[PDB]
């Protein structure tokens, strides 16, 4: 207990010093993502077919 | 800085290659996860030629 | 000489900053727990 | 009947007493907060503060 | 009774001894991974961090 | 400041670049959200530009 505690001390502190992206950022990039591989692979199956 | 920019871009090159046999044969499944991994070399090739360019 | 009263003020705010800064890792401390 | 009720006193009171801890941090650090924060703002009150702002 | 109910106490109590030394070592290494860490993202922040990155 | 100044646009930049593809297709929702945050950096954006103005 006491030792795991100290864990969630230094835990605590990375997010801290390094602030975790909005949330706001992870749909966009999924959202473009998608259509990255999709656009992508659009002329992949297009090129082919 | 350039020979990294050329590597890695083989790299998604081979995958590219590559991922036109997983295309063929209609097995989509194959090439759809190889395309996925071809996005992360080239997300890191974008950004080295764009070093590249300033750097001149 | 206000000068340097100005290096030194923010000097001090910085010792603070980083005070404040650790105390909140505390608070996410015990948040966890 | 002694036994057992004395040693429901202690099983009650062992329970209150970690309770009270889980509290003192959560309190200290809110007031460590404040405490922190009230001096930085008094600062830059006494120097950017347009009324005598000693920097400006 | 005395030498069999003794017994069960000491072959009870040597299973949990090393129960307890397989953690030790999983708490230890979790410890020293996080000490690691913790020190060199604080380097790349005192060292990147655009506010004051003693880098650039 | 001048580089600041210069910093600040292209992430609005790059969000007005991107919210171009946000509002294609039709996601209005995922555009709507993207210049709200845009506006942020715009307001720092005229502030400095004011700066360097001056201190001409």
């Amino acid at each position: 207990e006491r030792i795991e505690t100290k864990i969630l001390e230094l835990e605590a502190e990375r997010e801290l010093l390094n602030p975790p992206p909005s949330p706001l950022d992870k749909k966009f990039e999924q959202w473009e993502e998608q259509q990255a591989v999709e656009a992508t692979l659009a002329a992949m199956k297009a090129r082919r077919s | 800085t350039e020979r990294q920019r050329d590597a890695q871009q083989l790299i998604a090159q081979r995958w590219y290659e590559k991922a036109q046999a997983a295309l063929d044969r209609g097995n989509e499944q194959l090439a759809r996860e190889a395309l996925g991994q071809r996005q992360s070399y080239q997300s890191h090739t974008e950004a080295l030629g764009k070093s590249l360019g300033e750097q001149r | 000489a206000p000068e340097d009263l100005l290096e030194r003020l923010l000097g001090e705010m910085e010792l603070e900053l980083i005070e404040l800064r650790r105390a909140l890792a505390q608070t996410i401390a015990t948040f966890k727990s | 009947a002694l036994v057992e009720q004395v040693r429901g006193q202690l099983q009650k009171l062992e329970r209150k007493y970690l309770e009270l801890k889980s509290q003192k941090n959560l309190y200290l650090a809110r007031l460590k907060s404040a405490i922190a924060a009230q001096k930085i703002e008094e600062i830059a009150g006494n120097l950017d503060n347009a009324s005598a702002s000693s920097l400006f």
